C-alpha cells in the first residue's frame, strides 16, 4: 500500500456509509497509479472460404 | 417421487423447508408394495 | 451493511441466548427442602446455602446430570 | 463450471442477424433513395426504379423496360445513363454518398 | 491526504486502525524531526543522538540497536532512509502498548493525545472537537471500477435463445432476474416490465422495430411475442402434445 | 423536470390512469401533430402531459372528447 | 392478438399437419461441404433453407425468385428464420407408448383402462400378452396372459380370440374402449352399490373418464404413431472454431430413434423371426422414451461425454428447462452496471450517471436527436459523430437525458424499493453516484456494491417510472407507513451534535430576534452551536380548516435548534426540534411532517435535513481517538471480586458440595453478573463525565465523548459494542451454543492475548458462516410466498359487506404490547363505532381510519373495532379496495389494480431478513395498575369463606379504568381464591386472586354433606393415609392401577344436604356429584359436610420460538402432535370407556344428535370435569392448538387472528414492524379450498375439494335461482400446498413439476385463460395487475361483446 495522512472525521457526507474522500495530491503524486499489462490476441483461422 | 427424499445422512435436522402431493402417494405406494410381488425387471432391454 | 456487521449480531444473539439458559438453570427462588426429592437424604446446610432452593442432594444431582448427558 | 452453471450453448452469438443499427440504416437508405428519385423527371425516375429493383418486385432487363415505354433497349440505356449522371452530382448526392461511409 | 469516516470505528470493533493511526503519526513525526535535522544539516552528532534516543524508547524491548558501531556515512544513508518516516515493528499479540505510543508521540513534538486541530480548507474556520490525524497504510484492492463499469445499448445475441450475449467481456445485458420482475409487479409497472421482457431481451422483431422507432423520434412499441415462449411452444409441441393459441 | 405526481394522482383519481392518460397525451405530442396546452419550458412530452394533467385541463374524458370531435371534423 | 392457450393430445393427423415433410435418414450434414444433407435431421427442403432467400442448389440467389421452390433440389427460397418454425414427422414402424402418459405416476394409460402399471409394463416390453375382444369364448377384455396360456387357448381357438402384445395391444385396447360405455357403467354400479374405498376410487375414475369425454381427446392418442421432430435451429449443429462442431443432444437422440425406426422397417420387410423384431421394437421404444424424457425410467442413455444427455422434458422441465431461467429472468438490453458512490450534493430524485454509461445506454436516442437537429446528415454519420464524441454530442446527450428517468436496481431485490427510478444527472466519472437517503431502501453501502441501471424506452414506461417508481414517490416503507427515508449515520450525528447544549458555552444566555440571528451569530463565531439561549420563533399550526395560523413566542432553546429551525416547513411545532434529536426523533420528525404537510414538503424537508446534517457534522469535527474509549477504574475491582467468587465455587466443588454442571453454571452466572456490572460502571463513567461549571462551581452534563455521542445519537453503536471497547468483552460462546467457562476480561482498547483472541474466533466464525449462508438462502420465504399469493389483485372498489374482525389492543402477560392506534390505522371500519354510552353513531361505517380518526378514536377510549379484512372480503378473484384498507406505501387508498399479493409476500420476506435464520427460544394475582375488575367467562361459587372460587374454565380478569378501555390482562385460574368479587372497585395493592398451584379444586356449589356415591374403596378408591398429619384419605386412583371391580365405575364426590338427600346442582337433573378423576387429593372422607366450594377433591399438578423458520412453519400449517383437542359441539360433557389409550369422551346436545365420540390418548392430562356441559370450540388437551381445528371450530376469523398473532409475535420479539394486511392476504390465500357439508343442489361430489370462490359463486347463482346451494366446509392448506393447486397450467407448470402438470392438462384438454401474473409474463403480454389492468379490462369487454 501507501501510508497516507488520514483524518478521521465525517467531512460533508462524501464518506457517508463506507466511502473515502481522497485528496488530489494522492492522484498527482501517483502513489496509486498502477500498471496493468494486458494481452490481446488475433488469430488467422482457415475459413471454409 | 412421492416423498420422502432419501438423502445419504442425518440432515433435514433443522431444515423445515411438501411438493409430494397427492395422488402420486397412493399410486407409488401401490407400485412399491407390488415390487416385492415380482422380482423385476422389465426395464433393461438388453437383459430381457 | 456488511459481512462483519451482521455476523456480529448473529454471534451476539448466539452468546446472549446461550448465557440466558445456563443462567436460568440457576435457582434464584427460596424454598428450603431439606430432603433430596429422589433419595430423601438430608441436603447439608452448605449445599443449600450456595444454591438456595435446591431440591436434590449432590449425589442425586450428579446421577441425574449423568443421565441427562446422553439425552435419555 | 461457472457460477450460473450455464452451459456452452449459451455463449454462441448469432453471426447471421443484422445489427439493429444496420437495418435502421437501410430503412433510412430507402428513405434517401426515394427522396432522390422524387427530384427527378418521371421518365428517369421510373427507369431508375424499374432498372434496379428499387421499391418493387423483380428488377428488369433493358428490353422489358423498352417494352414498358415502347423503345429499344438502347433508348433505355441512354435514359439510365442520363439519370445516373444527374444523380452523381452533389445536391442530390451528398447524403447519398455519405451512405458510403469510408 | 485521505478523510475517513469515524462512525465505522465503533460499530466495527476494529480499534486497530485508530492505534495504527496514532503510531503512524508518531513514526512520521520522528521522520519529520530526522528530516529537518538532515536537511538543515547539523552533523552526524546531533543526528546520531536523536536517532539513538528514538531507537531505545520503550519497555524491555528486544531491539537494542546502537549507532556506536556505525560509520558516520553509514549513519547518513540510514538517517536519510528514515527521513520519509521511521518504520516501526509491532508483532501480532506483542505490540506497542499505548504507553509507548504516547512516548513516541512525545519524542516528536506531536500532541500526546493523538489528536490535532484541523482547520477547514474551504472556510478556514477550525473544526471544533479536535480530530485524529495520523498515517494509515492504505492498500488499493484491485476491484478497480473500470473493470466494473459496463453498459450495453445493443449488441450480439445468443444463437438459440435470441437474448443479449456480449461475450466480449462484456456486452451482456443485465441479468434482469425474477425478483426484479416481482419488484415491477408490486408496482403497476406493467409497460416497463413488458418492454423489459419482450422488446429489450427476446422479441426479434420488436427489438428492431424499437430501435427504428427510437431513431425515428417515436417511442412506441410493437410488443410481438417473446422468442422464449414460441420456442417453448415448439418444444411442447415436439412431444405428443398439441398446444395452440386459441383466439 | 417534475419531481412528484401528488397533485396529478389527486386530479385524475387513480394513479394507474395518471400513467395511461399522461402517456397517451404525450403520444399525441410525439407521434401526432398536437400542440402542448401549457407553456413548455424545455420540457419533455411526458412531463408536459403530466403538467397538463395536473392543472386539470387534460384527462380521460377530455381526450376522448377531442378524439371524437376530431373525427367529426374528418368530414 | 390472441387469447387463451389450449393444450391437449395431438393425433397423428395433427402431427402430420404440423410437419413439412418426413425425416427418413439419420444423417445431419455432409462433412466436407457442410450443406445440410437431404433428407435427414437437418434437411434443407423440409426445415427451410440455410441462407436468406437462397436455395441449396445455388441456382436461385436473388429475391426475384423469392417463393419458388428449386426444381433441382426442392428447397423453398425464403428466410432462414423459417428454419426455426418448421417441423417434421417420423413415421414410426410400430406404435410407441408415450412415456409421459405411461410413467407419470399415476399412469394415465393405467387408470384410463383400470389396468395395473405392472401389467401394461409387461405387455409393452413383450413379457406378456393381453386379450382384446377375446371372442365369445373364455376371457374378459382386459385379461392378461403369457406365451404359454396363449399358445394353449389358441389350440382351443384360432379365431374369436384376439391377444396382442406390445404397443399394438395397448393401442387396440385404448381405441376399443368406449368412454361413455364404461363411464355410465361405473355410474350404474356406483349408484346401486356404494362402498368407501369403492366410491372413492370409482368416482375418481369416472371423473377422469368424463374428463376425457369432455375434452376433444381420443383414448389412444397416448400411443405415438407419428413422431414429431423439433426444428433444426432449436437443436442446431453450430460450427465452432477449428472445425469442431457443437450440437445439442437432441440430434443424437433423433439419430438414435431414426436408426432403430429404419432398422425395424427393414426387419419388417425381411419377415424376420419375431425374436429379433421384438428386440428391435423394444430398442425403438427405449429410444423414443429417452428422447421424450431421458432418465425417466430406464437408467438414461449417456452421451459421448459420459453424461446423461438432455431430452425435450429437460429443455422444458426442472430448474434448467425453459420455464425457469430464460422464461422468467433474461439478460436485457439498454442496461449497465457499475459501482455506486455517495454524491451528497444531489436531490433525492436524481442519480449521477457517468458520461460513458449515459452515452452508451442512450445510443438510439442520441442518433435520432442528432439527425433531427440536423447535426448529422444520415444515421451512419451520427454513429461516426458519437464514436468520435464531439463537443455537440455531449450537449445532445444532456438534451436527451433531461426528463428520461433511469431505473436503478440492486442485486438481491429483497423488496419493491430495490427498484427505483431517478433522473440522471450526468457525471463526469465512472461511478453511479447514488443519493444517500436511498441506501436505506436499496440496502446499499459504498464498499463496492454494484448497481445496475436500466433505461425505460417507451412513453408508457417513462410514465410508469416517473409516476409509479420515482424515488420521490416512495418515501414510505410498503411494509408499514413509517418512512424508509430516515437519515442514517453521518447526518443523525451531525443533527445530534447541533441540537444539544453545553452547560456553559460561548454566547450563552443572550436572547435573539429569531433563527436568522442565530445563524448570524454562529457563523460569525460569537455563540457555540449548543449554548442555550432565548430566541423568538413563530411556529405555525393547521388547527383550522386549512388555515395555517401562526403563533409566536420566546422559546428557550439553543443556537443549534434555532439554526435548524430554518429548514423545518411551516406546519410543525417547535417542540419537534427542541429535543436532542437522536435517530428516533429525527425519524419521527419526518413521520409527523408526512402526516401533516403531505409528501412534497416531506421530500424537500428530508433533503434539507440531510444537507444541514452533513454540513454540521463536518463542522463538528467529531473524530474518534484511542483516548475516547475510557475504561472505568472500578473495573479491576469487579473482575477481582468475580475471580474470588469463581475461586470459592471451585473450592466448594473440590469439597464435594456441588456437582460439575452446577459449578459451571455458577461460574457462568457470576461472570455474566460481573460483565453487567462492568458495563454499568463504564456507561456511568462515560455518559455524564463531561463535568463543567458555569458562573461558579461545577455541574455534570451528558458527555461529549465522541464514542458516546455516536452511540447515544443512534448514529452507530450501542451499549454492547462500547461494552466491548471499554468494558470487558464478556463470555464468548462456542458454535454449539455451549458457552466457554472463562471469559475474555479485556477489551479491544487493551489487547486480547493469544488465548482470548483464539476464543473469540469461535463465535466470530460461526456468525460469519451463518451470514454467508443466510444470504444465499435469502428470497426463499418471499419467493415461496409470492407463488401462493401472486395472482391476487385489488379488483373492485367496494364489495359491500359487513363482515370483518374485531381489532383490539394486544395485551399479553402484563400490559400492552401494542396500542389499537397501530392495528386499526388505515383499515376500513366494518360496522359503526358508537361511543361508550353509545350516545350517537360516531364513526360512520366506511371511513378510512387515518390519523385524525385514530385520534378521534383514542379520544373516546375504544378498544375494539370491527374493521374489514381482506380475508373476509366478498369479491371473487380479487379484493375490493375498501375491505383491504389503504396502500401504506402510497398513503391515500388502494387502487383498482394493485397486485397486493406480490407486495404482501415481499413485505413479509423483506423483514424476514432481519429475523435470525436458525430457530430460537426463550405467585398470586396482584394488582399493579389503577382500574376496576372484569371477569370474563366466569361461573364461580362464593364459598363459606367469603372468597371466590370460579367453577368455569375460560375465566380471566381484565382491568377497566375510568374511560372503559382495557388496562391489563390476567388469567384467573380454576379455584383462584378471589379476595374480590367481580367488576367492583379495586386499587393497586390488593391481590385479587391468591391460588395454590399445588391444588386445582373440585369446588362445590353447596356447603353440604360430603357423600362418596359410586366410590368403591379398593376397587375405585386407594386407601391413602399420610401419617404426618395422620390423614384419612380415600384418594381416587386413575384407571391404570385399580381392579375390574369398579373399573369404568365413577368415584363420585357429591355435596348433598344435611339430612341425606342429594343436593341437585341448580339448573339440571343432576345433583352435584362431581365424579372423580384419578390421582385426586380427596382429603375429607364422608360424614363431614363443608362449605360451598371447598377443595374436597384437589387435582394435583410461555416458551416462544423466534426464527424465520418458525414463520415458515407458521405458514405451512403443520399439525403439532401435542394438539389441544377442542370440543366438537357445545353441550353436556361425559366420558366413556377407559384404558385403551384412546379413551372415550362424548358430548350430548340438548337438541341435536349426541353421540359424537372422541378418543383422547391417555398420555395427556384431561382438563374438563366429567359432567360439565362444555362450550363449542373448547380445549381439553392443552398446548399447541392446530390451526385447522381453530378454523373448523371457531371460524375463519379465529384462525386469521391466531395466525396473525403468531407471525406478529415472531416479528415483534425482535422489533421488526409489519402490518396486518400482509399476513391477512397470505392467510386468505391459505384458506381458499373448501369441501361441501352437503352435495346440495349443485354439481359437486360430496368430499371433492373446489376453490371456495367456485362454491360461493355457484351458491349465489343458485339461491338467486330456485334451489338452495351447497353447504360448504371451509378448509385450510399451507402455502406450499395451496400454491400447488392453482388454475392455470402455464403458471403452475413454470414452478411445479412440469411433466405432471403438462400431462394432466393434456389429458384434460385444459385451455388456460391468461388472467394471472405468471402466465402473462411467460407468454409476454401485459400483466393484469398494474397499468395493464385497464388494458385487460377493456380487452375483456371487447370480447363478451
Ligand atoms: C469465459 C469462459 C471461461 C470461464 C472459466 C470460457 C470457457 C469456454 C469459452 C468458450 C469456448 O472456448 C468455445 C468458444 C470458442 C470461440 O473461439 C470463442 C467463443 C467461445 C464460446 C468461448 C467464450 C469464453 O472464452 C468461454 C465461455
Ligand atoms: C440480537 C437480537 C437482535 C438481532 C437484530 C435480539 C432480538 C431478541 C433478543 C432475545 C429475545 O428478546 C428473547 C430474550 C429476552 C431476554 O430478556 C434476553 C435474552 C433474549 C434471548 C434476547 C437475546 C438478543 O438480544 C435477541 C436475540
Ligand atoms: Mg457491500
Ligand atoms: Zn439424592
Ligand atoms: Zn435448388
Ligand atoms: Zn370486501
Amino acid at each position: 500500500g501507501q501510508n497516507m495522512r488520514v483524518a478521521f472525521m465525517p467531512w460533508n457526507g462524501y464518506n457517508f456509509e463506507d466511502s473515502i474522500l481522497v485528496s488530489e495530491r494522492v492522484v498527482q503524486e501517483d502513489r496509486f497509479t498502477t500498471i496493468h499489462i494486458q494481452e490481446l490476441a488475433c488469430v488467422s483461422r482457415d475459413t471454409k472460404l | 417421487d412421492m416423498g420422502i427424499q432419501v438423502m445419504e445422512e442425518a440432515p433435514d435436522a433443522d431444515d423445515l423447508m411438501n411438493t409430494a402431493d397427492e395422488d402420486a402417494a397412493e399410486a407409488a405406494a401401490q407400485v412399491l408394495s407390488s415390487v416385492e410381488s415380482e422380482i423385476g425387471r422389465t426395464t433393461d432391454p438388453v437383459r430381457m | 451493511s456488511d459481512e462483519a456487521d451482521e455476523a456480529y449480531s448473529v454471534t451476539e444473539q448466539l452468546t446472549m441466548t446461550g448465557i440466558n439458559r445456563i443462567r436460568q438453570k440457576i435457582n434464584a427462588h427460596g424454598i428450603p427442602v431439606y430432603l433430596c426429592e429422589a433419595c430423601g437424604n438430608p441436603i447439608p446446610e452448605a449445599r443449600r446455602k450456595i444454591f438456595p432452593g435446591v431440591t436434590l442432594c449432590v449425589e442425586c444431582q450428579a446421577y441425574q446430570e449423568r443421565q441427562r448427558k446422553h439425552y435419555a | 463450471g461457472d457460477d450460473e452453471d450455464s452451459h456452452l450453448g449459451d455463449f454462441i452469438e448469432d453471426t447471421t442477424l443484422e445489427l439493429p443499427l444496420d437495418s435502421a440504416t437501410t430503412e433510412s437508405l430507402r428513405a434517401a433513395t426515394h427522396d432522390v428519385l422524387a427530384g427527378l423527371t418521371a421518365r428517369e425516375a421510373k427507369v431508375l426504379r424499374m432498372r434496379f429493383g428499387i421499391d418493387m418486385n423483380t428488377d428488369y432487363t433493358l428490353e422489358e423496360v423498352g417494352k414498358q415505354f415502347d423503345v429499344t433497349r438502347e433508348r433505355i440505356r441512354q435514359i439510365e445513363a442520363k439519370a445516373l449522371r444527374k444523380l452523381r452530382h452533389p445536391s442530390r448526392s451528398e447524403v447519398l454518398r455519405s451512405f458510403l461511409d469510408d | 491526504d485521505i478523510v475517513l469516516n469515524p462512525l465505522g470505528v465503533p460499530s466495527r470493533m476494529n480499534i486497530g486502525q485508530i492505534l495504527e493511526t496514532h503510531l503512524g503519526m508518531a513514526a512520521k513525526g520522528i521522520g519529520d524531526k530526522i528530516n529537518a535535522m538532515l536537511k538543515q544539516q547539523q552533523e552526524v552528532a546531533k543526528l546520531r543522538e536523536f536517532i539513538q534516543r528514538a531507537y531505545d524508547l520503550g519497555a524491555d524491548v528486544r531491539q537494542k540497536v546502537d549507532l556506536s558501531t556505525f560509520s558516520d556515512e553509514e549513519v547518513m544513508r540510514l538517517a536519510e532512509n528514515l527521513r520519509k518516516g521511521m518504520p516501526i515493528a509491532t508483532p501480532v499479540f506483542d505490540g506497542a502498548k499505548e504507553a509507548e505510543i504516547k512516548e513516541l508521540l512525545k519524542l516528536g513534538d506531536l500532541p500526546t493525545s493523538g489528536q490535532i486541530r484541523l482547520y477547514d480548507g474551504r472556510t478556514g474556520e477550525q473544526f471544533e472537537r479536535p480530530v485524529t490525524v495520523g498515517y494509515m497504510y492504505m492498500l488499493k484492492l484491485n476491484h478497480l471500477v473500470d473493470d466494473k463499469m459496463h453498459a450495453r445499448s445493443t449488441g450480439s445475441y445468443s444463437l438459440v435463445t435470441q437474448q443479449p450475449l456480449g461475450g466480449k467481456a462484456q456486452f451482456g445485458g443485465q441479468r434482469f432476474g425474477e425478483m426484479e420482475v416481482w419488484a415491477l409487479e408490486a408496482y403497476g409497472a406493467a409497460y416497463t416490465l413488458q418492454e423489459m421482457l419482450t422488446v429489450k431481451s427476446d422479441d426479434v422483431n420488436g427489438r428492431t422495430k424499437m430501435y427504428k422507432n427510437i431513431v425515428d423520434g417515436n417511442h412506441q412499441m410493437e410488443p410481438g411475442m417473446p422468442e422464449s415462449f414460441n420456442v417453448l411452444l415448439k418444444e411442447i409441441r415436439s412431444l405428443g402434445i398439441n398446444i395452440e393459441l386459441e383466439d | 423536470a417534475r419531481v412528484t405526481v401528488q397533485d396529478a394522482v389527486e386530479k385524475i383519481g387513480n394513479r394507474f390512469d395518471l400513467v395511461l392518460v399522461a402517456a397517451r397525451r404525450a403520444r399525441q405530442m410525439q407521434v401526432g401533430g398536437k400542440d402542448p396546452l401549457v407553456p413548455e419550458e424545455n420540457d419533455k412530452t411526458t412531463v408536459i402531459a403530466l403538467r397538463e394533467i395536473e392543472e386539470g385541463l387534460i384527462n380521460n374524458q377530455i381526450l376522448d372528447v377531442r378524439e371524437r370531435q376530431e373525427q367529426q371534423e374528418q368530414e | 392478438e390472441f387469447d387463451a392457450i389450449k393444450i391437449a393430445l395431438a393425433s397423428p393427423d395433427m402431427i402430420r399437419s404440423w410437419s413439412f415433410g418426413e425425416v427418413k435418414k439419420p444423417e445431419t450434414i455432409n462433412y466436407r461441404t457442410f450443406k445440410p444433407e437431404r433428407d435427414g435431421l437437418f434437411c434443407a427442403r423440409i426445415f427451410g433453407p440455410v441462407k436468406d432467400y437462397e436455395c441449396l442448389c445455388g441456382k436461385y440467389k436473388r429475391l426475384k425468385h423469392r417463393g419458388v421452390i428449386c426444381e433441382k433440389c426442392g428447397v423453398e427460397v425464403t428466410q432462414t428464420k423459417v428454419r426455426r418454425e418448421r417441423m417434421g414427422h417420423i413415421e414410426l414402424a410400430s406404435p410407441t407408448a408415450h412415456i409421459w402418459f405411461l410413467k407419470s405416476l399415476p399412469s394415465r394409460i393405467g387408470l384410463l383402462l383400470d389396468m395395473p402399471l405392472r401389467d401394461i409394463e409387461r405387455v409393452l416390453y413383450f413379457e406378456s400378452y393381453v386379450v382384446i375382444e377375446g371372442g365369445m369364448t373364455n376371457l374378459e377384455r382386459q385379461q392378461i396372459l403369457t406365451e404359454e396360456q396363449y399358445l394353449d387357448a389358441l389350440e382351443e381357438f384360432g379365431d374369436e380370440f384376439d391377444a396382442k402384445m406390445g404397443a399394438e395391444a395397448i393401442q387396440a385396447l385404448l381405441k376399443s374402449m368406449d368412454l361413455e360405455q364404461e363411464c355410465e357403467q361405473l355410474r350404474e354400479e356406483l349408484n346401486e352399490t356404494n362402498s368407501e374405498t369403492k366410491r372413492k376410487k370409482l368416482t375418481k375414475r369416472i371423473k377422469l373418464l368424463e374428463a376425457f369425454v369432455q375434452s376433444g381427446n381420443k383414448p389412444e392418442w397416448m400411443i405415438l404413431t407419428v413422431l414429431p421432430v423439433l426444428p433444426p435451429d432449436l437443436r442446431p449443429l453450430v460450427p465452432l472454431d477449428g472445425g469442431r462442431f457443437a450440437t445439442s443432444d437432441l440430434n443424437d437422440l433423433y439419430r438414435r430413434v431414426i436408426n432403430r425406426n429404419n432398422r425395424l422397417k427393414r426387419l419388417l420387410d425381411l419377415a424376420a423371426p419375431d425374436i429379433i423384431v421384438r428386440n428391435e421394437k423394444r430398442m425403438l421404444q427405449e429410444a423414443v422414451d429417452a428422447l421424450l424424457d431421458n432418465g425417466r425410467r430406464g437408467r438414461a442413455i449417456t452421451g459421448s461425454n459420459k453424461r446423461p444427455l438432455k431430452s425435450l422434458a429437460d429443455m422444458i422441465k426442472g430448474k434448467q428447462g425453459r420455464f425457469r431461467q430464460n422464461l422468467l429472468g433474461k439478460r436485457v438490453d439498454y442496461s449497465g452496471r457499475s459501482v455506486i458512490t455517495v454524491g451528497p450534493y444531489l436531490r433525492l430524485h436524481q442519480c449521477g450517471l457517468p458520461k460513458k454509461m449515459a452515452l452508451e445506454l442512450f445510443k438510439p436516442f442520441i442518433y435520432g436527436k442528432l439527425e433531427l437537429r440536423g447535426l448529422a446528415t444520415t444515421i451512419k454519420a451520427a454513429k461516426k459523430m458519437v464514436e468520435r464524441e464531439e463537443a455537440v454530442v455531449w450537449d445532445i446527450l444532456d438534451e436527451v437525458i433531461r426528463e428520461h428517468p433511469v431505473l436503478l436496481n440492486r442485486a438481491p431485490t429483497l423488496h419493491r424499493l430495490g427498484i427505483q427510478a431517478f433522473e440522471p444527472v450526468l457525471i463526469e466519472g465512472k461511478a453511479i453516484q447514488l443519493h444517500p437517503l436511498v441506501c436505506a431502501a436499496y440496502n446499499a453501502d459504498f464498499d463496492g456494491d454494484q448497481m445496475a441501471v436500466h433505461v425505460p424506452l417507451t412513453l408508457e414506461a417513462q410514465l410508469e417510472a416517473r409516476a409509479l417508481m420515482m424515488s420521490t414517490n416512495n418515501i414510505l416503507s410498503p411494509a408499514n407507513g413509517e418512512p424508509i427515508i430516515v437519515p442514517s449515520q453521518d447526518v443523525v450525528l451531525g443533527l445530534y451534535y447541533m441540537t444539544r447544549d453545553c452547560v456553559n458555552a460561548k454566547g450563552e444566555g443572550m436572547v435573539l430576534t429569531g433563527p436568522k440571528e442565530a445563524e448570524r451569530l454562529y457563523r460569525s463565531g460569537l455563540a457555540s452551536l449548543h449554548a442555550r439561549v432565548k430566541v423568538r420563533i413563530t411556529e405555525y399550526e393547521k388547527d383550522a380548516n386549512g388555515e395555517l395560523v401562526a403563533k409566536t413566542s420566546l422559546k428557550d432553546t439553543t443556537v443549534g435548534r434555532a439554526i435548524l429551525w430554518m429548514i423545518v416547513p411551516k406546519g410543525l411545532p417547535y417542540s419537534i426540534v427542541n429535543q436532542a434529536l437522536g435517530k428516533k426523533a429525527i425519524s419521527k420528525m419526518l413521520n409527523t411532517c408526512y402526516r401533516i404537510l403531505g409528501l412534497k414538503p416531506t421530500v424537500i424537508f428530508a433533503d434539507q435535513i440531510m444537507y444541514t446534517g452533513f454540513a454540521y457534522a463536518a463542522r463538528s469535527g467529531a473524530s474518534v481517538g484511542i483516548d475516547d474509549m475510557v475504561i472505568p477504574e472500578k473495573k479491576h475491582e469487579i473482575i477481582s471480586e468475580a475471580e474470588a467468587e469463581v475461586a470459592e465455587i471451585q473450592e466448594q466443588f473440590q469439597s464435594g458440595l456441588v456437582t460439575a454442571g452446577e459449578r459451571y453454571n455458577k461460574v457462568i452466572d457470576i461472570w455474566a453478573a460481573a460483565n453487567d456490572r462492568v458495563s454499568k460502571a463504564m456507561m456511568d463513567n462515560l455518559q455524564t463525565e463531561t463535568v463543567i461549571n458555569r458562573d461558579g462551581q461545577e455541574e455534570k452534563q451528558v458527555s461529549f465523548n465522541s464514542i458516546y455521542m455516536m452511540a447515544d445519537s443512534g448514529a452507530r453503536g450501542s451499549a454492547a459494542q462500547i461494552r466491548q471497547l471499554a468494558g470487558m468483552r464478556g463470555l464468548m460462546a462456542k458454535p454449539d451454543g455451549s458457552i466457554i467457562e472463562t471469559p475474555i476480561t479485556a477489551n479491544f482498547r487493551e489487547g486480547l492475548n493469544v488465548l482470548q483472541y483464539f476464543i473469540s474466533t469461535h463465535g466470530a466464525r460461526k456468525g460469519l458462516a451463518d451470514t454467508a449462508l443466510k444470504t444465499a438462502n435469502s428470497g426463499y420465504l418471499t419467493r415461496r410466498l409470492v407463488d401462493v399469493a401472486q395472482d391476487l389483485v385489488v379488483t373492485e372498489d367496494d364489495c359491500g359487506t359487513h363482515e370483518g374482525i374485531m381489532m383490539t389492543p394486544v395485551i399479553e402477560g402484563g400490559d400492552v404490547k401494542e396500542p389499537l392506534r397501530d392495528r386499526v390505522l388505515g383499515r376500513v371500519t366494518a360496522e359503526d363505532v358508537l361511543k361508550p354510552g353509545t350516545a350517537d353513531i360516531l364513526v360512520p361505517r366506511n371511513t378510512l381510519l387515518h390519523e385524525q380518526w385514530c385520534d378521534l378514536l383514542e379520544e373516546n377510549s375504544v378498544d375494539a373495532v370491527k374493521v374489514r379484512s381482506v380475508v373476509s372480503c366478498d369479491t371473487d378473484f380479487g379484493v375490493c379496495a375498501h375491505c383491504y384498507g389503504r396502500d401504506l406505501a402510497r398513503g391515500h387508498i388502494i387502487n383498482k389494480g394493485e397486485a397486493i399479493g406480490v407486495i404482501a409476500a415481499q413485505s413479509i420476506g423483506e423483514p424476514g431478513t432481519q429475523l435470525t435464520m436458525r430457530t430460537f427460544h426463550i405467585s398470586s394475582i396482584q394488582v399493579k395498575n389503577k382500574g376496576s375488575i372484569k371477569l370474563s367467562n366466569v361461573k364461580s361459587v362464593v364459598n363459606s369463606s367469603g372468597k371466590l372460587v370460579i367453577t368455569s374454565r375460560n375465566t380471566e380478569l381484565k382491568l377497566i379504568d375510568e374511560f372503559g378501555r382495557t388496562k391489563e390482562s390476567y388469567k384467573v385460574p380454576y379455584g383462584a381464591v378471589l379476595a374480590k368479587g367481580d367488576g367492583e372497585q379495586v386499587a393497586g395493592g390488593e391481590t385479587v386472586a391468591n391460588w395454590d398451584p399445588h391444588t386445582m379444586p373440585v369446588i362445590t356449589e353447596v356447603s353440604g354433606f360430603v357423600r362418596f356415591t359410586d366410590m368403591i374403596d379398593g376397587q375405585t378408591i386407594t386407601r391413602q393415609t399420610d401419617e404426618l398429619t395422620g390423614l384419612s384419605s380415600l384418594v381416587v386412583l386413575d384407571s391404570a392401577e385399580r381392579t375390574a371391580g369398579g373399573k369404568d365405575l365413577r368415584p363420585a364426590l357429591k355435596i348433598v344436604d344435611a339430612q341425606g338427600n342429594d343436593v341437585l346442582i341448580p339448573g339440571t337433573d343432576m345433583p352435584a356429584q362431581y365424579f372423580l378423576p384419578g390421582k385426586a387429593i380427596v382429603q375429607l372422607e364422608d360424614g363431614v359436610q363443608i362449605s360451598s366450594g371447598d377443595t374436597l377433591a384437589r387435582i394435583p399438578q410461555k416458551d416462544i420460538t423466534g426464527g424465520l423458520p418458525r414463520v415458515a412453519d407458521l405458514f405451512e400449517a403443520r399439525r403439532p402432535k401435542e394438539p389441544a383437542i377442542l370440543a366438537e359441539i357445545s353441550g353436556i360433557v361425559s366420558f366413556g370407556k377407559e384404558t385403551k389409550g384412546k379413551r372415550r369422551l362424548v358430548i350430548t346436545p340438548v337438541d341435536g344428535s349426541d353421540p359424537y365420540e372422541e378418543m383422547i390418548p391417555k398420555w395427556r392430562q384431561l382438563n374438563v370435569f366429567e359432567g360439565e356441559r362444555v362450550e363449542r370450540g373448547d380445549v381439553i388437551s392443552d398446548g399447541p392448538e392446530a390451526p385447522h381445528d381453530i378454523l373448523r371450530l371457531r371460524g375463519v376469523h379465529a384462525v386469521t387472528r391466531y395466525i396473525v398473532n403468531e407471525v406478529q409475535d415472531v416479528y415483534r420479539l425482535q422489533g421488526v414492524k409489519i402490518n396486518d394486511k400482509h399476513i391477512e392476504v397470505i392467510v386468505r390465500q391459505m384458506l381458499r379450498k373448501a369441501t361441501i357439508v352437503n352435495a346440495g343442489s349443485s354439481d359437486f361430489l360430496e368430499g371433492e375439494q373446489v376453490e371456495y370462490s367456485r362454491v360461493k359463486i355457484a351458491n349465489r347463482e343458485l339461491e338467486a335461482n330456485g334451489k338452495v346451494g351447497a353447504t360448504y366446509s371451509r378448509d385450510l392448506l399451507g402455502i406450499t400446498k395451496a400454491s400447488l393447486a392453482t388454475e392455470s397450467f402455464i403458471s403452475a407448470a413454470s414452478f411445479q413439476e412440469t411433466t405432471r402438470v403438462l400431462t394432466e392438462a393434456a389429458v384434460a384438454g385444459k385451455r388456460d385463460e391468461l388472467r394471472g401474473l405468471k402466465e402473462n409474463v411467460i407468454v409476454g403480454r401485459l400483466i393484469p395487475a398494474g397499468t395493464g389492468y385497464a388494458y385487460h379490462q377493456d380487452r375483456m369487454r371487447r370480447r363478451a361483446a
